[PDB]
């Protein structure tokens, strides 16, 4: 039903949530019927043109379609005023100064 | 170079595709603010 | 600052030289992270549309699908919305016979659209009848057949290179 | 020193990032032919994402 | 019934924008807290002058 107070409406149900006002999807009946169709946030299991039950997502075996590119950001980095010799040791480094002499 | 047999799939062991993750978004951006500068040493 | 209209003595180090290498890298780091973020930014979404493509891959041919996307040889089987698997036996090349005729002898008109093989699992296991698949698959039932056409000439994969037919004839 | 660095570093990560770009143009170009085989096979699907 | 003009259909994109940008060019000028000079007066008596 499209709103919780209006009519019922009957139909079947489409791919990836999809919902179809028309009764063709039509077949023959096979033996060994197993089947399963996203409902939801989930999935639901039908055996032999019957309902089964309902399932988690995360009870079905997963596999990756996709491919894992792993960029990590250069990370900020703090460069310290450093020097081989300050501009005082440079100066001391004379054995004699005028100035003080 | 190697041949394979594959028997029909049985309804046992059944897998599923990933849902899209949620894509990475751009860092909220430096706030910036313009000024004038005198620098004293 | 600005907006568009829209008692101690200071010791003052003699060296520019880590603020220009700091802004430096700030800047190149600045360009790069933004650069690679808008990649991965771009690979996920890459990804999150290549997801609508792998969605009918797997309904086209859902074992070369299944495949890549677990990482092994399998066969998976569309069974809904989902795909139940089963991993292939491996064979070795040297125990597959190509059938030179793909003409069937009981049906005029009528031969088969893929080589027929004999192969065995083990060197010493008895000689089982069947067709050869896609990419090096191996097929238990001979029902790939179509009827016989002029000008018939294919390639079909086989060990590490490819046999050719001619006229439903090896 | 940091000019002759910058320039390196700036020169090449152009040269892969102009390679990414071009690559990745290329890579969608190469895309629309799966993409217009995609469209007959589901339109739903592809329609919503594209 | 008519021919059409492409633009006269919307656009929908296939594609996914990647928008990598170029590191720009930078000069760094000679930069110095003190020059050779400054350093050389900062000394309250020079012995040569002297």
């Amino acid at each position: 039903r499209y709103e919780d107070q209006g009519p019922l409406v009957e139909g079947q149900l489409g791919e990836n949530n999809e919902l179809r006002l028309t009764r063709d999807a039509i077949e023959p009946c096979t033996v060994g019927h197993r089947r399963y169709f996203t409902f939801g946030g989930g999935y639901v299991y039908f055996e032999e043109y019957a309902y089964s039950h309902q399932l988690s997502r995360a009870d079905i075996t997963t596999v990756s379609t996709f491919i894992d590119l792993n960029i990590t950001m250069l990370e900020d980095h703090e460069f310290v005023p450093l020097e081989v010799y300050t501009r005082h040791e440079i100066k001391d480094s004379g054995l004699l100064d005028y100035t003080e002499v | 170079a190697n041949f394979y047999v594959c028997p029909p799939p049985t309804g046992a062991t059944v897998v599923q595709f990933e849902q899209p993750r949620r894509c990475p978004t751009r860092p909220e951006g430096q706030n910036y603010t313009e000024g004038i500068a005198v620098v004293f040493k | 600052p600005l907006l568009s209209n829209t008692v101690e003595r200071i010791k003052t180090t003699s060296s520019i030289e880590f603020a220009r290498l700091q802004f430096t890298y700030n800047h190149i780091q600045r360009h790069v992270n933004d650069m690679l973020g808008r990649v991965a930014i771009a690979w996920c979404e890459l990804q999150n549309h290549e997801l609508t493509l792998w969605n009918e891959a797997r309904k086209l041919n859902p074992n070369a699908i299944a495949s890549a996307t677990v990482g092994r040889r399998v066969s998976a089987r569309m069974l809904g919305d989902v795909m139940a698997v089963s991993t292939c036996v491996p064979v070795a090349a040297d125990n597959v016979i190509v059938q030179n005729s793909m003409r069937i002898s009981s049906r005029p008109g009528a031969c088969y659209s893929r080589p027929l093989v004999s192969f065995r699992y083990e060197d010493q296991g008895p000689l089982v009848e069947g067709q050869l698949g896609e990419n090096n698959e191996l097929r238990l039932t001979r029902d790939a057949i179509e009827p016989c056409t002029v000008g018939h000439r294919r390639y079909f994969t086989f060990g590490g290179g490819y046999v050719y037919f001619e006229e439903y004839a090896y």
